[PDB]
RNA sequence: UGGGCUACACACGUGCUACAAUGGACAAUACAAAGGGCAGCGAAACCGCGAGGUCAAGCAAAUCCCAUAAAGUUGUUCUCAGUUCGGAUUGUAGUCUGCAACUCGACUACAUGAAGCUGGAAUCGCUAGUAAUCGUAGAUCAGCAUGCUACGGUGAAUACGUUC
């Protein structure tokens, strides 16, 4: 969760999904409604298709991403 | 030169409180304290905040550690 | 002459060695510094040039030559003979001195200072340095300047080539971006 | 002068510390703590040792242009990241989640109606 | 299950906080009312800059806890400016609630330091413990209130009068 005292949240069948793939020296398109799953250092290199809502969006995960929400980077809302 | 058009200059000592380094070069600043030299002359004592030695770029003296990386934040803020 | 001593002692054998020179001759030096200031305000008001050139006079240590346009320019409100500019050539002894404080004292008190551009030559051994304020110079205080003005000092230097010239400037103890 | 920032004379070197960029009240109340030089004290009538004291204190802790560029350095990153904080950043709209159908006047600029 | 009701060139209504010296900050030092509480109110002690955490007494209530009211009073300092006014915004590191704070919580620390210099035309409330101002409690409620409904403290000005 937030607080430090307890770990980052990720949701499990994200990080098992996510577990599978490391063995693989291939990765594999993710589809996940785990919005809330937090980015963890091993999710680096890949990627994600995150439900919008209405879509799977895909998100790639880097470096820098980490430490951010998988649902941070895809778009809920439509402007212009 | 013309006699009389240019401002007053005159052999003034330069000093580095912070780092105690001195050398003797004209300016038109005059200052009222004034130090023996290795010439055998008292010359007029500029101090100066932050000299050649001092300024860290120059040194190449870094005074802050680089921003760790996202990885690394994320393994160092939860101890994993 | 403390810059002076060093050009001719350590840094005229680091250069010959360097670029292999037949003459002593042929080691590069700095003909001139020559500081401008561009006061395009002293059109909207004749005393902005005045205390720029009273702020040039102080830091170079003799008196600007006041520079006029050549052409006049509606766009910049500029007419011919109108005073723009103040200029000031430093030569011999006060050339060295000037640049021996500029590095050891003036560029140090540069804000957020990163070093100076690496790239700012001519290409003909020529480099030209921009200072972005005048209160980075020890003379001038921070109560008597109404206004930060920029300058920009020209070092001409004997180099037929930049990096002839750059490894005078680094020999000198300039300080460079890298 | 002090870590490249001349702090105003008249001003208590408390109040007048604040001036420098990454300094506050705290800070200024720390930094003249650990220098040992009293908050009480004007600039002008700082002593000249007391003065060096200060500028060391003040080099420990980031400030000016190292904090700043820091700063600058997130938000760009969070730009870079295609971050929903970052596109927020780019719109130039609140990024932390105020609502935007009224106010947001400080981050959306002056009305245009 | 996830998103939306939280969108954002704008217009309007009702509010909140300011634009300082009848003030800001700091230190010391007083005086209420009306309410809530069982797995709930949680003291004290220790730890943390703080938000909190740890441990744990009492207390199903004129007993214990929320909970020290605040303004005030007396000093000290700042000294008329976008400031030692104001605190929007943004960065970073945290705390707490909850399965879960990304869209979209509250709070804290540190830094950052917007507009604002008392408001055009126009317009609102109030005849006394009222207005004004200062804090207090409760319902809803995991958490979340500048709202709502209650409570006291301090405490005015003026009303010739009925042409409009
Ligand atoms: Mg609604």
């Amino acid at each position: 969760a937030r607080s430090i005292k307890k770990g980052p949240f990720v949701d499990e069948h994200l990080m098992k999904k996510v577990e599978a793939q490391e063995g693989s020296e291939k990765k594999q398109v993710i589809k996940t409604w785990s919005r809330r799953s937090t980015i963890f250092p091993n999710f680096i290199g890949h990627t994600f298709a995150v439900y919008d809502g209405r879509k799977h969006v895909p998100v790639y995960v880097t470096e820098d991403m980490v430490g951010h929400k998988l649902g941070e980077f895809a778009p809920t809302r439509t402007f212009k | 030169m013309k006699q009389g058009i240019h401002p007053e200059y005159h052999q003034v000592i330069f000093l580095d409180t912070t780092t105690n380094f001195k050398f003797l070069s004209g300016s038109t600043k005059t200052s009222s304290e004034m130090m023996e030299w290795e010439d055998g002359k008292e010359y007029p004592v500029i101090r100066l905040d932050i000299s050649s030695d001092s300024h860290p770029f120059y040194t190449g003296r870094q005074k802050f550690a680089a921003a760790d990386g996202r990885v690394e934040r994320f393994n160092k803020k939860f101890g994993l | 002459n403390r810059l002076k001593e060093k050009f001719n002692t350590e840094v005229t054998e680091n250069l010959m060695k360097k670029f292999n020179y037949s003459s002593v001759m042929e080691v590069p030096k700095i003909d001139k510094i020559v500081v401008n200031m561009g006061v395009g305000d002293a059109v909207q008001n004749s005393k902005v040039l005045d205390n720029a050139v009273e702020e040039l006079e102080l830091i170079t240590g003799q008196k600007p030559l006041v520079t006029k346009a050549k052409k006049s320019i509606a766009t910049f409100r500029l007419r011919e003979g109108m005073p723009i500019g103040a200029k000031v050539t430093l030569r011999g002894e006060r050339m060295y001195e000037f640049l021996d404080k500029l590095i050891s004292v003036s560029l140090p008190r540069v804000r957020d200072f990163q070093g100076v551009s690496k790239k700012a030559f001519d290409g003909r051994g020529n480099y030209t340095l921009g200072v972005k304020e005048q209160l980075i110079f020890p003379e001038i205080d921070y109560d008597k300047v109404s206004k930060v003005r920029g300058m920009d000092i020209v070092i001409v230097t004997t180099a037929n080539t930049d990096e002839e010239a750059r490894e005078l400037l680094a020999n000198f103890g300039m300080p460079f971006r890298k | 002068r002090i870590a490249g920032v001349d702090i105003p004379r008249e001003k208590r070197v408390v109040i007048s510390l604040t001036y420098i960029y990454g300094i506050g009240t705290s800070t200024a109340q720390k930094i003249l703590e650990e220098a040992n030089v009293s908050a009480d004290t004007r600039v002008k009538d700082l002593t000249d040792d007391e003065l060096g004291r200060i500028r060391e204190v003040v080099d420990g802790y980031k400030v000016e242009g190292d904090l700043r560029r820091e700063t600058n350095l997130n938000i760009k990153r969070l730009m870079e990241i295609s971050s929903y904080r970052g596109i927020r950043h780019r719109r130039g709209l609140p990024v932390r989640g105020q609502k935007t159908k009224n106010n947001a006047r400080t981050r959306k600029g002056p009305v245009k109606t």
